[PDB]
RNA sequence: UGCCUGGCGGCCGUAGCGCGGUGGUCCCACCUGACCCCAUGCCGAACUCAGAAGUGAAACGCCGUAGCGCCGAUGGUAGUGUGGGGUCUCCCCAUGCGAGAGUAGGGAACUGCCAGGCAA
RNA sequence: GCUCAACGGAUAAAAGGUACUCCGGGGAUAACAGGCUGAUACCGCCCAAGAGUUCAUAUCGACGGCGGUGUUUGGCACCU
RNA sequence: UCCUCCUAAAGAGUAACGGAGGAGCACGAAGGUUGGCUAAUCCUGGUCGGACAUCAGGAGGUUAGUGCAAUGGCAUAAGCC
RNA sequence: GGUUCUCCCCGAAAGCUAUUUAGGUAGCGCCUCGUGAAUUCAUCUCCGGGGGUAGAGCACUGUUUCGGCAAGGGGGUCAUCCCGACUUACCAACCCGAUGCAAACUGCGAAUACCGGAGAAUGUUAUCACGGGAGACACACGGCGGGUGCUAACGUCCGUCGUGAAGAGGGAAACAACCCAGACCGCCAGCUAAGGUCCCAAAGUCAUGGUUAAGUGGGAAACGAUGUGGGAAGGCCCAGAC
């Protein structure tokens, strides 16, 4: 599980619970904020939770 | 009127008219009249197109009619107060799913059904279209 | 002439398969038998299942007619 | 239709306008209170011979001249 | 008797089907015996105009995928319910 | 038929000694022979056995199926039983009636030391 | 080990019926009698007792058989979580999940514990 | 031992009128008008047998269907 | 006021002057236990008896019954003796 | 109805229950301050679960169309009083077969959601309990699932989520409740969001290939129409068609 970079590309404001839930569980903050994570199916799902809006590099 | 005799409850809920029909093939007769929209059928709009349709076959053939209302509109008389129970039963009327076959015929010239279904979608408030009873 | 419901007398289950409890633990408070009990369970005056002995809740269901059970795997 | 006994008299030949009453009451009576129908039930239309004849040939208020 | 040039389907599933169902094309599929069943796709158009007789449903048909042609019979098909289109067609291998 | 109508009677107690974990006492018994046998806790493996078919009682008995045949092999199983000193056992009516050569059968089971 | 028979479990409608065939040295069913144990809101039918000449039909079990019950793909279809859009009384697009029915075909079983008969 | 059934029961015990009414409040809630809607009303249109001298398209046109206006009564209570 | 179902969106829960029905008891046995038994409904034959009385066979299969409304459930019967 | 200086931190609800209670109040949920206790709790993956709604279906509860069989019965031949028999201008259901429908129908059966457990990362420890002080208990709107109403209402009544409520800024001309996005402060700094780029007014009179002649765009359907464009096939077709 090496490193993941993952930031976010829209608002927490029109969102759902789960998601807002979800999206702090990432650790991202604000919008065009960057996060170092491990690639592992957990995250993954979570990745998979919230791609709408997210945009992930390797 | 076609009405449903023996009913167990009086009024139901309107419930959605979603989804689409099951009796999409001419069963009995060798031609149908398949409908193209989603709406509503009162049993005196198929008095209306029955019965004009009956008189451009002349007496000749049979006539399959594959639909009945079976579920009652309620509404409440004019100058009522908004609430205080359901209103009473108006009419009957069927819930038609897009591309229901609602009429079948047999025994009759194709051109002669070509038109007597063209005049039944004048009583009809739904669009339709003209089938046949294809081969499987 | 209408609107005279009675109460929500709170049904339905209560554990699930895979869930250790103690002795005396209700599983489902069920009204009619939709479910009975398979072993360690006993089912009350009210048809009710309550587990006699600690451990976890496993559901099965068995014989032709298929009703389903309730064991509780000791634990 | 205003259903009459055989010949059901279909509307359109009995005109129905809504005016204002005359009395007293208050502010709903004076403005209001309309629906105070005016029938207009002319015999040149159906209601056939026998039943316009009587309606036209006798003396009665309700019913005019023509 | 009918040659039908079919291409053997990518991938299967509802999203897939309905975006080359818009491409003119609709989805088929074959059985028979104690082969392996083959997911088929193939033009919707021209072979409207095929099944348009009715031999069609009676004819040991013949299949052509990719130099394999494959002597195949109609068992039942399945058509869109309004429009005078196809969805899908059962192809018992004969 | 027969067979069926005792099944639901039967079907009754064994459930229930099914789920208190004790060796059950079944017995079966025809009309010319008797059959009698321990069961495990378990339902699955037997611990003893004792009926007409073994010579070891079958020569010493008049006739088998017969009150006095199941006195005998009563005592027989309660034995072998006592050998392996099993004396948790539960009687299992079995669907037969209790009063024939079934109500003789348990005396020498209980004369043996059976706790039951 | 097997043809087995009997009692007791596990796998379960593939596990259950219909038709034809098939077994009794053993076993089982039927069968014989019943003042007497016991039994019928009448009746040895059932129940219990005392035995068992005869039979293998009924019953039970086995074999063939799907003739059924029934099971049930694959694919498609309906519906739908989520994010957008629309001619937003309803649908569509991307994406993940994915029926019921129906089709091909299949399907009338498998396994284990204890006690004896039969030929080693 | 009290249908303490207005059934978490104000005391064992408690009905009406006010157009002279008075006070404190409210558009949290009515009457008029305005607003939203358009069942109803009114207006227009599609189809059409028959009546109509022939002929439904000269004219009416039932049986049914689709829209428009906001002048009818209404619904709703958003403004006072 | 209380009880059943629906509304209720497959946990629970969830309103309306929303959609339909019930209770203000009954029982010393209709309870407990032990034992046995377990249908409804059709076809047919039979004295008055003919469509149904009751009896007898087959089919059928739990639509029976369960003190009372509905719902869930029950034959290993909670059903009947 | 009114309630006077300042700054910093957090931050509601208009629900549930009972009430001579319904514009009040009380407990609870939700806020806040202090304290004590758990990888407690939240998101994802996997695992073990129960549900039956959507959908579907039609054996049961009801309901629907039609047909083959066919008898109960009837207008007749007459029993000219009771028996008997054929026929059937027919209901044609029941058995048999084919076809639809259901909030209060179910031989089936999702997606979500919900409960428990294991594991990693991440989060101001966001879970729970105790104690102090609360307010509030009139909610609105948008989406989705529904009751009612006319599948009418900026209507009303519930579930669920967002927003307003108590959140400005940009966009939709104007426009709480819609789309985008959460204002600690200053700056004549840069990149983008929705949404837009001829002018008013900041940004392409940008690029490519089609389409419409109606100012369509820029209010609206049933229905009608040699308006026109694209697509497949076919009748027919220089032995000569319109």
């Amino acid at each position: 599980a090496k490193t993941i970079k993952i930031t976010q590309t829209r608002s927490a404001i029109g969102r759902l619970p789960k998601h807002k839930a979800t999206l702090l569980g990432l650790g991202l903050r604000r919008i065009g904020h960057t996060v170092e994570r491990e690639d592992t199916p957990a995250i993954r799902g979570m990745i998979n939770a919230v791609s709408f809006m997210v945009k992930v590099e390797e | 009127m076609l009405q449903p005799k023996r009913t167990k409850f009086r009024k139901m809920h309107k419930g959605r008219n979603r989804g689409l029909a099951q009796g999409t093939d001419v069963s009995f007769g060798s031609f149908g009249l398949k409908a193209v929209g989603r709406g509503r059928l009162t049993a005196r709009q198929i008095e209306a197109a029955r019965r004009a349709m009956t008189r451009a076959v002349k007496r000749q053939g049979k006539i399959w009619i594959r639909v009945f209302p079976d579920k009652p509109i309620t509404e409440k008389p004019l100058a009522v107060r908004m609430g205080k129970g359901k209103g009473n039963v108006e009419y009957w009327v069927a819930l038609i799913q897009p591309g229901k076959v609602l009429y079948e015929m047999d025994g009759v010239p194709e051109e002669l059904a070509r038109e007597a279904f063209k005049l039944a979608a004048a009583k009809l408030p739904i669009k339709t279209t003209f089938v046949t009873k294809t081969v499987m | 002439r209408n609107g005279r419901d009675s109460e929500a007398k709170r049904l339905g289950v209560k554990r699930f398969g895979g869930e250790s409890v103690l002795a005396g633990s209700i599983i489902v408070r069920q009204r009619g038998t939709k479910f009975h009990a398979g072993a360690n369970v006993g089912c009350g005056r009210d048809h009710t299942l309550f587990a006699k002995a600690d451990g976890k809740v496993k559901f099965e269901v068995k014989g032709p007619k298929n009703r389903k059970f309730i064991s509780i795997e000791a634990e | 239709i205003v259903i009459s006994r055989h010949v059901a008299i279909p509307d359109g030949e009995l005109e129905i306008t809504a005016i204002r009453a005359q009395g007293a009451g208050g502010q709903h009576v004076n403005k209001t209170s309309t629906a105070i129908h005016l029938r207009f039930d002319i015999r040149a239309s159906s209601l056939p011979e026998y039943y316009k004849e009587r309606l036209l040939a006798a003396s009665h208020h309700l019913i005019s001249s023509d | 008797m009918f040659t039908i040039n079919a291409e053997v389907r990518k991938e299967q599933g509802k999203g897939a089907s309905r975006r080359l169902r818009a491409a003119n094309k609709f989805p088929a599929i074959i059985y028979g015996g104690k082969e392996a069943p083959l997911a088929i796709e193939l033009d919707h158009d021209k072979v409207m105009n095929m099944q348009a007789k009715a031999e069609f449903y009676s004819e040991v048909l013949t299949i052509v995928v990719d130099g394999k042609e494959i002597k195949v019979k109609a068992q039942d098909v399945q058509r869109h319910p309004y429009k005078p289109k196809l969805q899908h067609i059962d192809f018992v291998r004969a | 038929d027969k067979k069926s109508a005792r099944i639901r009677r039967a079907t009754r107690a064994r459930r229930k000694l099914q789920e208190l974990g004790a060796t059950r006492l079944v017995v079966h018994r025809t009309p010319r022979h008797i059959y009698a046998q321990v069961i495990a806790p378990n339902g699955s493996e037997v611990l003893v056995a004792a009926s007409t078919v073994e010579k070891a009682i079958a020569e010493q008995l008049k006739y088998t199926g017969n009150k006095d045949a199941a006195a005998a092999v009563g005592k027989a199983v309660a034995e072998r039983a006592l050998e392996k000193g099993i004396k948790d056992v539960s009687f299992d009516r079995s669907g037969f009636q209790y009063h024939g050569r079934v109500q003789a059968l348990a005396d020498a089971a209980r004369e043996a030391g059976l706790q039951f």
